[PDB]
């Protein structure tokens, strides 16, 4: 298990293998963090989050 | 939903309820954005005129967060067939935008390849709705949810008296008494990944509810992601 197959490439959301390296991306309404792995909501009520 | 548990405060915020003129729920839907609801195409032939309700967990009480929305545009997949329920998908554009709040929030749309290798290979997904609590009963007045294991594609075709197309997948249990049921149609099948819930299915059909050797049949949302995308662009 390499790249995206290894724990989702350390990505929070989407993972893609590109030129033999992991590339993370995020759903609409999230921005990819500086580490290029975490997904940060752009505003309130981001998609996919229970309201608690 | 047969079995499972009640959705507690804030747990199924992407649930929508299609309600007829008598204000009776007849189908579910998934909140995709402030203007768009995902539902099943076969649900469109279940009422003449209908509206969409969101933020509701208990159809007997009024907990402040509920809101009725008129439908502006109905976008049904042009290939939908009542014969097999193939292409059982529709998107609704509302006249006024949904206000997100507690119990009202969209589910995420995933990317196709990642969804297929990562979400649909998880052990389970979550289906929810106000449908019947038993095959022969009445609609639930409480929103319910239920974790349903993904079912091996071969096993599913073997179990079914009706054709399972590639636009469908199966979830549920062989013998255990838990399953989606009538009235849950059009509602969400979501898959959790690291505390984010992604749309993976639409409740479509089943031979009864929770029968032995029978599973729930869901529209495969990954097959229609470009279609959904296009439908929301106009
Ligand atoms: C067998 C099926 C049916 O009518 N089909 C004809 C079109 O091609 C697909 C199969 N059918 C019987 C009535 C039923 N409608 S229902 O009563 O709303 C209903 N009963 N159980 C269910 C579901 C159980 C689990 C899921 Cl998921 S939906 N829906 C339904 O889908
Ligand atoms: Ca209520």
């Amino acid at each position: 298990r390499k790249l995206c197959s290894l724990d989702n490439g350390d990505c929070d959301q989407f993972c893609h293998e590109e030129q033999n390296s992991v590339v993370c991306s995020c759903a609409r309404g999230y921005t990819l963090a500086d580490n290029g792995k975490a997904c940060i909501p752009t505003g309130p009520y981001p998609c996919g989050k229970q309201t608690l | 939903i047969v079995g499972g548990q009640e959705c507690k405060d804030g747990e199924c915020p992407w649930q929508a309820l299609l309600i007829n003129e008598e204000n009776e729920g007849f189908c579910g839907g998934t909140i995709l954005s402030e203007f768009y609801i995902l539902t099943a195409a076969h649900c469109l032939y279940q009422a003449k005129r209908f509206k969409v309700r969101v933020g509701d967990r208990n159809t007997e009480q009024e907990e402040g967060g509920e809101a009725v929305h008129e439908v502006e545009v109905v976008i049904k997949h042009n290939r939908f067939t009542k014969e097999t329920y193939d292409f059982d998908i529709a998107v609704l554009r509302l006249k006024t935008p949904i206000t997100f709040r507690m119990n009202v929030a969209p589910a995420c749309l995933p990317e196709r390849d990642w969804a297929e290798s990562t979400l649909m290979t998880q052990k389970t997904g979550i289906v929810s709705g106000f449908g019947r609590t038993h095959e022969k009963g009445r609609q639930s007045t409480r929103l319910k949810m239920l974790e349903v294991p993904y079912v091996d594609r071969n096993s599913c075709k073997l179990s079914s008296s009706f054709i399972i197309t590639q636009n469908m997948f199966c979830a549920g249990y062989d013998t255990k008494q838990e399953d989606a049921c009538q009235g849950d149609s059009g509602g969400p099948h979501v898959t959790r990944f690291k505390d984010t819930y992604f749309v993976t299915g639409i409740v479509s059909w089943g031979e009864g509810c929770a029968r032995k050797g029978k599973y729930g049949i869901y529209t495969k949302v990954t097959a229609f992601l470009k279609w959904i995308d296009r439908s929301m662009k106009t």
